[PDB]
RNA sequence: GCGGGGUGGAGCAGCCUGGUAGCUCGUCGGGCUCAUAACCCGAAGGUCGUCGGUUCAAAUCCGGCCCCCGCAACCA
RNA sequence: CCGAGGGUAGGGCCCGUGACUGGGGCGAAGUCGUAACAAGGUAGCUGUACCGGAAGGUGCGGCUGGAU
RNA sequence: UGGGAGAGGGUGGUGGAAUUCCCGGAGUAGCGGUGAAAUGCGCAGAUACCGGGAGGAACGCCGAUGGCGAAGGCAGCCACCUGGUCCACCCGUGACGCUGAGGCGCGAAAGCGUGGGGAGCAAACCGGAUUAGAUACCCGGGUAGUCCACGCCCUAAACG
RNA sequence: CGAUGUCGGCUCGUCGCAUCCUGGGGCUGAAGAAGGUCCCAAGGGUUGGGCUGUUCGCCCAUUAAAGCGGCACGCGAGCUG
RNA sequence: GAAUGCCGGCAUGAGUAACGAUAAAGAGGGUGAGAAUCCCUCUCGCCGUAAGCCCAAGGGUUCCUACGCAAUGGUCGUCAGCGUAGGGUUAGGCGGGACCUAAGGUGAAGCCGAAAGGCGUAGCCGAAGGGCAGCCGGUUAAUAUUCCGGCCCUUCCCGCAGGUGCGAUGGGGGGACGCUCUAGGCUAGGGGGACCGGAGCCAUGGACGAGCCCGGCCAGAAGCGCAGGGUGGGAGGUAGGCAAAUCCGCCUCCCAACAAGCUCUGCGUGGUGGGGAAGCCCGGGUGACAACCCCCCGAAGCCAGGGAGCCAAGAAAAGCCUCUAAGCACAACCUGCGGGAACCCGUACCGCAAACCGACACAGGUGGGCGGGUGCAAGAGCACUCAGGCGCGCGGGAGAACCCUCGCCAAGGAACUCUGCAAGUUGGCCCCGUAACUUCGGGAGAAGGGGUGCUCCCUGGGGUGAUGAGCCCCGGGGAGCCGCAGUGAACAGGCUCUGGCGACUGUUUACCAAAAACACAGCUCUCUGCGAACUCGUAAGAGGAGGUAUAGGGAGCGACGCUUGCCCGGUGCCGGAAGGUCAAGGGGAGGGGUGCAAGCCCCGAACCGAAGCCCCGGUGAACGGCGGCCGUAACUAUAACGGUCCUAAGGUAGCGAAAUUCCUUGUCGGGUAAGUUCCGACCUGCACGAAAAGCGUAACGACCGGAGCGCUGUCUCGGCGAGGGACCCGGUGAAAUUGAACUGGCCGUGAAGAUGCGGCCUACCCGUGGCAGGACGAAAAGACCCCGUGGAGCUUUACUGCAGCC
RNA sequence: GAGCUAGCCCUGGCCAGGGUGAAGCUGGGGUGAGACCCAGUGGAGGCCCGAACCGGUGGGGGAUGCAAACCCCUCGGAUGA
């Protein structure tokens, strides 16, 4: 339920911020945080390899439990829901009856003071995690493992989810957030419910400075450069693309498929993505 | 205005120092050359 | 300067590859309709911008002339 | 002190007028088509939307003031 | 107080028929479409037939000249929440009524904003026909929209 | 071409005369006034504005008149730009 | 003898420019061979959020003293950051190390690379971050939190007493955190005092005063007081914190829950130790047995890990505390007391500058702290001024032109000019008032105006304190006084109307462009299912991301509003198990060479045979493209209409003489006396047009047009005045340039613009201040232009390769 | 060679004073309940004016400079990209 501002500055006229209404705890769990080392888009060579990165707000990494099959049958209570600057989703603090405390990304509709649990025999309720094979076909699901015991890779962004379409041998068919129809192994764990904070995408940054807070440095158009720099560089005055629209490195960027064809996982992807 | 030489004893030693030179093939050949030429100092003076 | 064009009344084939001018419309004559248009059956109309030239033979190939479109006219 | 009024500045209303522009009314025998009245040759009318030289056309829903 | 009929409204759920797309099977020279055709589709294997899957929208028979609502309007089925209303008994209040300038709310379709959704249908648009023309009527395609949520718009042959 | 800086303005002039005005003339289709045309004449004079980078030109208000040219299209070791 | 040759020497320019901020000097007395320049005194001026003081870098003896003056110092020099010599820097507590981690670097294990090398977990290194025990005063020519005095404190070793399950690199707690705003109470600092202490002073008309001038503190263990921070207590269970665990986490139960208690800091007090002004004598003495008190102001610092709010969600590790494991419980650790032990390096001096970076004693650059007083609303602004520090290392005259910086100007008032360039005007605060339009915030300081000092009287509220006096802070009303003038000095918007471009704050061509360019939120297309795509790398390995389609890459467009038409023939991208072509390879019809022969060897048709291309489709917010001629209406004119040719399709809405219009100053209207610009229209748009987006848009702009008001030295049209130069004298003394020169004018001639040739004319010899026409003046082997089978950057459907991808 | 300059990383530090007055909160009004209106409080912002600090708009000066980019006047930002 995004929040707006009155036009008392130019930028404040369009800006929207999250309502932060689900958040019940405003400092992280100290034993579960470690420093996030900012890269600025530079690799171990010290080279920029991802352009236009850096200068964003300092962050502490919240350690996230993307396994859950760790503690089969051990229930936990949802102690709190907190802000996490490293991801779009909110995170839920879990106090296991075990004495163990642990973070998961907070599904939609999850309430503090409820019980959650993981395992083959877990109830089909928002917050629980099961092997895909034990989840009813038709159920919406997030934090899905792609391969067994390798960790939740699928549907982790705010509001995203995957749906179980059917089953086929040791595999189940998922409709991914992208619209891709994919086979994922039935032994792969997955949490029931959609990821929370679905209103994340309605946020309007409002001003250049807000991009900067997010560590997003200004992106400069290829058309604004010179031929030394970019295929779209130069030209006397403004110039149309004047060649097939391309990236800084020469490759075409309007339609040119880039997935490796001989990739082994093609045997498991049923239908390429939606829109 | 602000000019280019802005002295810094730690910077000088860590950049051009004996130990810096020895850590590298090109650095070692600098010392070799300077010795061969008979330089009185093989490495910039810096007060530590 | 460079390229292209001028042919029944109108707009276009034919020229490249010499002998043969054609398509739509319009015009004239008859039909149908009470009548007009549409539609139907017939028909007439160019002598190819102009003057030369090559040739047995020129709309056609070459040259001059007059128009007509398009392109160019840059560096100080 | 007040004070006719003069002065400076800034508002409101009204009238006249203006290159040009919008449609309107009217005008014996202009041009294009033929939308409506017969089921008017696609029943009409309709609110709205988009489109088209023009009447109009089409979509969605509505009305019978529609013939059978 | 007791009782009754109803597509009255809202929310969550859910069932079958059908169209379309996709995978598989089988099978061959056409299918589709019209006044008649062409476009389109099809030997790169379509149409027709069978099994499976996805998805959206709309609810056949019951269905009526029917019912409900103040109007707009409301139709598969289920649960919850909720409005109006009729009848009976003749128990209670004792004119507490009628209408209603303003106000406020509701308000079909189309339309608009932000997200979603998208099978069928279909403005615009393209193509094939017809025609003197055909920016139409007929045919093949087809984008908004049609659907959901929330927020606007507030019109009508909103008619009895 | 081992450099002869360049339009226009400003400033400062100076020269030519095919003379714009003022001085002196002949002819006139010169009544007078005012003109036209040509001759002599370079002493002096030859305005202020609107537009535009402009030179030029058009316009406004005047004037006796609002001349045309040369001087490296005079003049950037004088200024402007 | 020439190479703008090379090295050196020495000339010319020339006694010329200059002598480095216009903060400024004068005299008296010293010293000395010599003094504007050194020392002393008095007078003058300048800085005073600095031009004073402290620290950190960097510098490296420059510090202090004596003796010097050749060179260094832009002059001088007796002086100096200069020469010679001697002296000077003292720490368990300040800083760094014997502690800890950050990025990053290094790197057992491991991985990769022809070699050299590249990675890499732990670990190690790495600091202005964490942690850690000293404050006041005195002393030297020169050091002092270092020496000394006083009063405190830390660790290590050992011993004693008492206490305890002691024990860790292992577990846990803590350390541990943002931005804005902010409470309570204090301190730093400051103002005042009729109080307390003081040498003295009474002037020149008055004052012996409740007079003037000066000062009225600093540090301090325990304890106590005030203010704060931190922290619940007990039990039972336990499967989690990679062994264990009484710890921590989780659950339950009881008690206490704005507290108290315990604990920890700040402040106050505090045994005690210090300090102590003017003035007057000569840095010292005295003052002085100095006094050392009260009221106010009050931090951004302290209590601090305080509070609240917000989104962009805010290091690590050790010290420390707690838990246990080995082990050990004659130990060992904890607490108190005592003695002993306590290392290495830095410490001088400069430090917004004459000692650092700029070749210089260079108007430049250089991080942190302190930075007093009064007044102006505030303030670190501005004026003056304290402490302190300076007058900037050439001077003295003169009183021209001209130059700079500055002041004023009659009448006019933009007539100046490309342009109001520049300079005026305006100017702070309080009050009144304030338009179109608008996205309802704005536009707004709109515009426009009134007030502003001083005196007397009355009066309202607050802080402190006590509720009162005093102090301090906000105000209200009356009556008056003076001047040309009351934010009396200094600092301190000129305004309005109207277009173009860009939404906006931002960013940029260090050093000729700040813009309309870039960026920007936002919009769309597209790639990407995660060992992602993409990027750097031979690789390993990294970034992406400890992210996962509401995410990440690429591209265009560029807030927002209303919109974004038609063309898929060509190029691109996407789809298409057919067909055509296709390389190595498979195949082996049929040949060939050689051998006496088995054989060995070479060539080789059909046919199977991948991507690619061809072929069939799709695709525009992909590359892109969006017609011609002729005719037609009852005045004319023009054509809603038609005919025909061509295309893949023929430019829609909107806009239009435009940042686009050639003809062009189009035409018409507005504004002006006059308008090639400007504004509004028209539309034959040379050559607009829809995300290289179209058309608009409130606000915004050191952007670019046009107009008006205000005011002016911009101008008519110039005048005067001021200072710094220019000039003269003493001192010091460059420069580019320079074939040599005894270097006129005209008309000619000459390689075509002659001081230098001809003919004439003019002209005594040499300077100084000035001006710039010439010496085709200087500077730079022309940037334009061409030439060179000269070079480099860039492009592509030029050629040929290579990475990469298939 | 990144002791200049460009970007990023880690850790610190800095930004006088004044002005405007968002959401929220409370109260009041309004209503069936609401939206909403008013007042007070509150203290938001690539908000406003302006030093330090960061700049470099226009003009003048300087041009063998004080300076191989400086000086004066003026001007932009100054809680934030
Ligand atoms: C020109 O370069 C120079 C001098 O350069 C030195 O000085 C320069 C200032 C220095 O610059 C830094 C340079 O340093 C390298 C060097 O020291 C030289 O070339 C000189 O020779 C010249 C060659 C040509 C020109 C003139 C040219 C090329 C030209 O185009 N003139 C045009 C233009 O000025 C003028 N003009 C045409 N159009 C329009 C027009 N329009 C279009 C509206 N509107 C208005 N003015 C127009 O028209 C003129 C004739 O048509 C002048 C001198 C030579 O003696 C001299 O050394
Ligand atoms: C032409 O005029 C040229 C201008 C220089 S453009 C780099 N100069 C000619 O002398
Ligand atoms: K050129
Ligand atoms: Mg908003
Ligand atoms: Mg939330
Ligand atoms: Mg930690
Ligand atoms: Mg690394
Ligand atoms: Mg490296
Ligand atoms: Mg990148
Ligand atoms: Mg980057
Ligand atoms: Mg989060
Ligand atoms: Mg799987
Ligand atoms: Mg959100
Ligand atoms: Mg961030
Ligand atoms: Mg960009
Ligand atoms: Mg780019
Ligand atoms: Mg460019
Ligand atoms: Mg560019
Ligand atoms: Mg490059
Ligand atoms: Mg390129
Ligand atoms: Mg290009
Ligand atoms: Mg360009
Ligand atoms: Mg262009
Ligand atoms: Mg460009
Ligand atoms: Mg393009
Ligand atoms: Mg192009
Ligand atoms: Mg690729
Ligand atoms: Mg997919
Ligand atoms: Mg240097
Ligand atoms: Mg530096
Ligand atoms: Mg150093
Ligand atoms: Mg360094
Ligand atoms: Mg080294
Ligand atoms: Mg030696
Ligand atoms: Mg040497
Ligand atoms: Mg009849
Ligand atoms: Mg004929
Ligand atoms: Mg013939
Ligand atoms: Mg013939
Ligand atoms: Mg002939
Ligand atoms: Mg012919
Ligand atoms: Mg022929
Ligand atoms: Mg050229
Ligand atoms: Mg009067
Ligand atoms: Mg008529
Ligand atoms: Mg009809
Ligand atoms: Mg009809
Ligand atoms: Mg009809
Ligand atoms: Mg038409
Ligand atoms: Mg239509
Ligand atoms: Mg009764
Ligand atoms: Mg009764
Ligand atoms: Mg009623
Ligand atoms: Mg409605
Ligand atoms: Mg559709
Ligand atoms: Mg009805
Ligand atoms: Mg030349
Ligand atoms: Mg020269
Ligand atoms: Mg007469
Ligand atoms: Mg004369
Ligand atoms: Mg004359
Ligand atoms: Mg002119
Ligand atoms: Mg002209
Ligand atoms: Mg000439
Ligand atoms: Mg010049
Ligand atoms: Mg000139
Ligand atoms: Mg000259
Ligand atoms: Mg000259
Ligand atoms: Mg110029
Ligand atoms: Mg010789
Ligand atoms: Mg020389
Ligand atoms: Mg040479
Ligand atoms: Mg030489
Ligand atoms: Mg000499
Ligand atoms: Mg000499
Ligand atoms: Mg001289
Ligand atoms: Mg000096
Ligand atoms: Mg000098
Ligand atoms: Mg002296
Ligand atoms: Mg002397
Ligand atoms: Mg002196
Ligand atoms: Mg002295
Ligand atoms: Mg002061
Ligand atoms: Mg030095
Ligand atoms: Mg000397
Ligand atoms: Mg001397
Ligand atoms: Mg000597
Ligand atoms: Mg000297
Ligand atoms: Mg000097
Ligand atoms: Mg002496
Ligand atoms: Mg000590
Ligand atoms: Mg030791
Ligand atoms: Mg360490
Ligand atoms: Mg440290
Ligand atoms: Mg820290
Ligand atoms: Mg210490
Ligand atoms: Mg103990
Ligand atoms: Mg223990
Ligand atoms: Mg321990
Ligand atoms: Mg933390
Ligand atoms: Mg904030
Ligand atoms: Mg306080
Ligand atoms: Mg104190
Ligand atoms: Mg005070
Ligand atoms: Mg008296
Ligand atoms: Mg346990
Ligand atoms: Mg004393
Ligand atoms: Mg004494
Ligand atoms: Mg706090
Ligand atoms: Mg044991
Ligand atoms: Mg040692
Ligand atoms: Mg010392
Ligand atoms: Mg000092
Ligand atoms: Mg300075
Ligand atoms: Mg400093
Ligand atoms: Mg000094
Ligand atoms: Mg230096
Ligand atoms: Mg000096
Ligand atoms: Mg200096
Ligand atoms: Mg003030
Ligand atoms: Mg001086
Ligand atoms: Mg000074
Ligand atoms: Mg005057
Ligand atoms: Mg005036
Ligand atoms: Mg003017
Ligand atoms: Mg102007
Ligand atoms: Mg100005
Ligand atoms: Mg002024
Ligand atoms: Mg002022
Ligand atoms: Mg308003
Ligand atoms: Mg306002
Ligand atoms: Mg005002
Ligand atoms: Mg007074
Ligand atoms: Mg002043
Ligand atoms: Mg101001
Ligand atoms: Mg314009
Ligand atoms: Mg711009
Ligand atoms: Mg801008
Ligand atoms: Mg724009
Ligand atoms: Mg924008
Ligand atoms: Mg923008
Ligand atoms: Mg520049
Ligand atoms: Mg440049
Ligand atoms: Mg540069
Ligand atoms: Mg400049
Ligand atoms: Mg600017
Ligand atoms: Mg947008
Ligand atoms: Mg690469
Ligand atoms: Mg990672
Ligand atoms: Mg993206
Ligand atoms: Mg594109
Ligand atoms: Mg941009
Ligand atoms: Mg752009
Ligand atoms: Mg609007
Ligand atoms: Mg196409
Ligand atoms: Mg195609
Ligand atoms: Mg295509
Ligand atoms: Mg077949
Ligand atoms: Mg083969
Ligand atoms: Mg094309
Ligand atoms: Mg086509
Ligand atoms: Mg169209
Ligand atoms: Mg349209
Ligand atoms: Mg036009
Ligand atoms: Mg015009
Ligand atoms: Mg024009
Ligand atoms: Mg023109
Ligand atoms: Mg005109
Ligand atoms: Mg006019
Ligand atoms: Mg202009
Ligand atoms: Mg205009
Ligand atoms: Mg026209
Ligand atoms: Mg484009
Ligand atoms: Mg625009
Ligand atoms: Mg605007
Ligand atoms: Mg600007
Ligand atoms: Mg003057
Ligand atoms: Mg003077
Ligand atoms: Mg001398
Ligand atoms: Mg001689
Ligand atoms: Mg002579
Ligand atoms: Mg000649
Ligand atoms: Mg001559
Ligand atoms: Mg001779
Ligand atoms: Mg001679
Ligand atoms: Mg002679
Ligand atoms: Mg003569
Ligand atoms: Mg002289
Ligand atoms: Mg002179
Ligand atoms: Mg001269
Ligand atoms: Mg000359
Ligand atoms: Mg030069
Ligand atoms: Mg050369
Ligand atoms: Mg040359
Ligand atoms: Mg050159
Ligand atoms: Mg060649
Ligand atoms: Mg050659
Ligand atoms: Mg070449
Ligand atoms: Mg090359
Ligand atoms: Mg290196
Ligand atoms: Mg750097
Ligand atoms: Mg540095
Ligand atoms: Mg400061
Ligand atoms: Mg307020
Ligand atoms: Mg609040
Ligand atoms: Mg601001
Ligand atoms: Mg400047
Ligand atoms: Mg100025
Ligand atoms: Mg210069
Ligand atoms: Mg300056
Ligand atoms: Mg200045
Ligand atoms: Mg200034
Ligand atoms: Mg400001
Ligand atoms: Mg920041």
């Amino acid at each position: 339920a995004v929040k707006k501002f009155k036009p008392y500055t130019p930028s404040r006229r369009f800006m929207t911020v999250a309502d932060f209404s689900e958040i019940t705890k405003t400092e992280p769990e100290k034993s579960l945080v470690k420093p996030l080392k900012k890269t600025g888009g530079r690799n171990n060579q010290g080279r920029i390899t991802v352009r236009f990165r850096g200068g964003g707000h300092k962050r502490l990494y919240r350690i996230i439990d993307f396994k859950r099959w760790d503690k089969v049958g051990i229930p936990a209570k949802v102690a709190a829901i907190e802000y996490d600057p490293n991801r779009s989703a909110r995170i839920a603090l879990l106090h296991y009856v075990d004495g163990e405390k642990r973070y998961i990304i907070a599904p939609d509709g999850l309430q503090v003071g409820q019980q959650v649990v993981a395992g083959p025999d877990a109830p089909i309720q928002v917050g629980n995690a099961l092997p895909l094979r034990f989840i009813p076909v038709g159920t919406v699901v997030h934090a899905v493992e792609l391969e067994p015991k390798k960790g939740a890779k699928l549907a982790r962004a705010a509001g995203t989810s995957a749906q179980i379409q059917g089953r086929e041998g040791d595999y189940v068919i998922l409709r991914l957030p992208s619209g891709e129809l994919r086979k994922v192994h039935g032994e792969c764990y997955a949490t029931v419910g959609a990821v929370g904070n679905a209103d994340h995408k309605n946020i309007v940054l409002g001003k250049a400075g807000r991009s900067r807070w997010l560590g997003r440095r200004p992106h400069v158009r290829g058309a604004a450069m010179n031929p030394v720099d970019h295929p779209h560089g130069g030209g006397e005055g403004r110039a149309p693309r004047g060649r097939p629209p391309a990236s800084p490195w020469g490759w075409q960027t309007k339609g040119l498929k880039t997935r490796k064809r001989r990739k082994p996982s093609s045997r498991f992807i049923i239908a390429r993505r939606k829109k | 205005m602000k000019r280019t030489w802005q002295p810094n004893r730690r910077k000088r030693a860590k950049t051009h120092g004996f130990r810096a030179r020895m850590r590298t093939p090109g650095g070692r050949k600098v010392l070799k050359r300077r010795r061969q030429k008979g330089r009185w100092r093989l490495t910039p003076a810096v007060r530590k």
